[PDB]
């Protein structure tokens, strides 16, 4: 388990340095939803150490703060919604005379496609794949240093 | 006995090479030179 | 679905801009039967603004050629009924004639150029 | 069984925080019909465990509370409607002079199809991605630690 | 055969509060007709079992009575309809300036297609196909246990 | 096809609101040659209200904005003949003025903001 | 033979309650017509049997008899359209400023493509499917009674 | 061969009751023609026997009756039309404000794609269809009566 | 860890020039934030040394820099919307009476595609682009030292 | 290392003779900067060598020179867009009534879609594209100096 | 006898190793080394 800085996360995300409207209490609380999505176990051997898994979490819990107060207060009838709004990549926009068309990401399952909803989720996404280079050895004995090879040496 | 763990992108290949013909190159060659020198191969190689 | 606020998630990808927004609440009179209003609290909001681009005309070597703009906001704003106005100003002070889908999620905006503004950071 | 937290539950959720629209009992209701879905027994061998499991049940039940809200106020004539209002991923949509495309999530059956429907089964359906990664190894005998290998060890 | 409860049946879909719109009679016989779609047999041996099993019964009721419902009443003629309404999904729709287009769900055969129509029969697909992961072994005995291994045993 | 209604299948999709409806029966004097209308039973029913959005205009010196209403509904409405039209409203009360398709399976509607409603739970 | 209940069929559809628009020889007639597309034989080793069988029937009763009234009173000129109304599913529909899309069920053949007109025949098709699943294996005899095998049985 | 009785096809199709326009020799005429498409005669082995027979000829009839009907007063001008009126399946259709959109039929061939045209060829073909399931072994012998098997029996 | 100088930094970009917007501390705790993405270890043997390395790093300090302008001020009403700005490739656009279309870049991962939002990602992602032409081989010994070739030579 | 030269610089592109808006110093960073995509030494057994190293050295500067004043003064307010301006090719453009169509280069990577953002870059990858003709051969020993081949000669 | 429960998405792939090819080199090496020492390989290997 992680030490949660209010401190250090209002200076990181100046959008959320309202007090009154975004409470100590509830961004606790979603760092401790957010730290099951990702284990907050630190090791030496990890992948993700130190400061990196610190910023994971954070932009988890951005992430999951933003997707939160979005429906409780945006319909102008106090998230009157009967299904609330569904979170998701914006492909294409119109507003009036004005159009945008953006590039679809390359999601394959939920975590991706859910991820994308909000620029912490892709920024999360992006450090992901960054750390995910490589693979794993899991089980196997070191055989070779009982045979002599090259120049008498058996390393 | 053991496993190794790659990516859905990643990938992985092997490659070998057939040795079962130098076999009579060397020893045909080697005839050769025991027909050369006018003495019988049992004796230059020691075996037929 | 008119539902959730469509204008709302649109900003997301546009970009918008930033107009000081002040509301009626009353008006007098000046002793010549002539009505002064009077507003309260102007805001920030975030909305999009757009052009309709204006052309002039003439009444007699007189060309008064009259400034619009079209805005999109996610406000309940009226225009006019038996009470004001609203106004704004990007740089100078405007007046909107219109109306749009306020009760559901969001409302489009209109806007005249008044002369100026004050002043000592824009007032 | 695990035991229901409505207090907590409002908590969570403060768009279901009016008592008098949300009854406690309505609450309970969907509770133990969203056990069902989900196995509520809990182990510490099992990859669903810890507060990640009350994460996800309380995650169904806000998305049955608000399917259930999409029909007799959804319509709000009583569901007066001949089939009822249906659910699912909206990719675009347009109310007058604004319409917007999103990205249509990848959806191989019904469970996923259903979950996509409003941001809380996304949010359960990315969670389920993230914990499912793995596999399960089920008949096996360490048949391995019968012969001598290396270092001269067994194991 | 399982006892059908009008008062839990109303007590879950309050949209069919109103007694006199929905005799007892009409619901005791849709649950009749639904007890052919799905068996409803119960033994603790079987996947569907608990209160899931009357859950599903319910909910095919459910779809039942609003499909049967709709064509009564509909055209505003008393269904004078030549044809009847045709059931089926609705992926888009407009009224004059608003337009909704809809993610098609996954259908393979009649069955599903069908279930697609109504959001008990979604919610019905949905929950089969959670409780449809895994499979069957039907014929087999056990061989292995005349062999010893290991640490000799013979389980 | 002209047989089973679409709006109403279309309701299941997009999403509605509610309003309430009161229908015209009969019609007197007041003893000033002034027509006075009876309205009866003001019944609960749901319909789609879109956007037409007004602009105002000047008979001299004054302004008179008209306010007006689209509504879709599912519905046999009468807007006029020899006898009078009916009622509604969303927040004040309303009356429009149009026909459509209602003897096969639905109509269409208009509406102008009459001043208020009563009051005490919006009668 | 199975005994037809005039009554209990206009029980189970009230819009075919009219005894003078709906005689009983055309339903007796309907009836008989529609007993030679589905064998009436009711037999307990087989898969339909029982009230699913008799349902069975009905739907295609009705079915029948839908689609003879798009015929007699569809255009109700008297049927003096040249070609006659044709029946099917209707993927997209525009009535002035309303337009509502379906989705396509997959129809592979002529069974399940006529099935598929009226919301009869597809509850008709629904069940059909449900009823279908598993196999047949008819020839055979019980070769594995004469080996000894596990613990010495020939089960 | 089968008697073709008029007074049971009038009854059958109520749209051909008018006997000024529809004349007994014609739909006698018609019925020998049918009589070819499909064999006449009747024998207990066939797949399609006894009623069906009958029913499949007398669908076969009303379909070439209205093909054929369609041509002489269709224009308004008694056929003046050069090259006649064709048939085929509708797929789409429009008048002013109405437009409809249907699902085209599986027709891979002319058989097929003719039944298509009128809704008596679509039963005809629904009816084939379902009748067509299975297959024919023509040849062999009870090469296995020969040998003992089982139970020492050689059934 | 390498140095970060933000003198240089501000002479490299002139629109980052100003102080008073672009804080010191802000600056140090993006690069801080940059150096986890990209190991600052520098070594002679590695692909990327020299200037390179500062670049690379620079850049993605810059990229970062940007999104967060593009956040906290590109709704500039205290990021007031609902879920945020979103990043990514804009493949069209339209204003008014004009019109462009774009390229859309080769992106296989969420790592390019959150790089090409900005330019400076663009300009990071060709560098390494460039930088990664080439592979490694790991694991090796010189056994072709242990024989002769060609003109008794060793090598 | 080549030492880079303004005046034939300024030579060879008019367009930024202007010394007042193009000062020394920031196209000798630019330069510094360029000589680490393409290396800068040089030898006579390299593909690229002297002037034509020269002209790619020249014209990697000159496109990141363009890249880079693209920013600082594009959209009438010093850059103040939020993301910057973003680059790549433009396959299709429109300004009131007069619409141009291009076609899209070949480009596979990060590198060949960054460089065909500008002319410089489309021609820097022009010649690199014709000089990238054939391959090499790195390990290899002449092993057929030691055989005798047709007129008794060793080559 | 033990069964792996993977993933959709999921894949698993082996490879194998063919070495029949050794033997042969291998003796040829030592028939080469029998014959420098001008010694028959049955005293040097036991075995021919």
């Amino acid at each position: 388990m992680v030490i949660f800085d209010e401190h250090k996360f209002r200076t990181l995300f100046p959008e959320f340095a309202d007090p009154a409207a975004y409470p100590d209490v509830r961004l606790q609380m979603y760092f401790d939803i957010a730290c099951e999505f990702i284990s907050d176990r630190d090791s030496p051997y990890r992948i993700l150490n130190g400061k990196a898994l610190e910023a994971c979490l954070y932009l988890l819990t951005a992430h999951l703060l933003s997707l939160s107060t979005m429906q409780v207060q945006g319909a102008a009838g106090g998230g009157v919604t009967a299904g609330g709004t569904q979170g998701g990549f914006i492909t294409s926009a119109t507003v009036g005379e004005v159009s945008v068309a953006k590039l679809a990401p390359p999601a394959k399952n939920g975590w991706q496609w859910w991820l994308s909803g909000t620029p912490y989720g892709q920024e999360l996404w992006a450090l992901l794949s960054v750390k995910a280079v490589g693979g794993f050895y899991i089980g196997g004995l070191p055989e070779r240093r009982g045979f002599r090879k090259v120049g008498g040496t058996f390393w | 006995h053991g496993v190794k763990v790659l990516g859905i992108d990643e990938g992985m290949e092997q490659f070998d090479t057939n040795l079962a013909d130098f076999d009579s190159i060397i020893m045909n060659q080697y005839q050769l030179v025991a027909a050369i020198a006018k003495t019988p191969a049992t004796k230059l190689l020691g075996t037929s | 679905i008119p539902g959730a606020n469509l204008l709302r998630m649109a900003f997301g990808v546009i970009g918008t801009q930033i107009v000081r927004y002040r509301k009626f609440e009353q008006r007098v009179k000046n002793d010549q039967a002539q009505y002064v209003s009077m507003f309260g609290e102007p805001f920030d909001l975030a909305a999009s603004v757009q052009r309709v681009r204006r052309d002039q005309y003439a009444q007699f070597n007189l060309e008064f050629q009259r400034n619009y703009v079209m805005i999109f906001a996610n406000f309940d704003m009226v225009d006019l009924d038996r009470n004001m106005a609203g106004d704004q100003f990007l740089w100078t002070g405007r007046v909107f004639q219109l109306e749009s889908q306020g009760s559901w999620f969001y409302q489009d905006g209109w806007g005249v150029c008044l002369a100026v503004d004050i002043g000592a950071a824009k007032a």
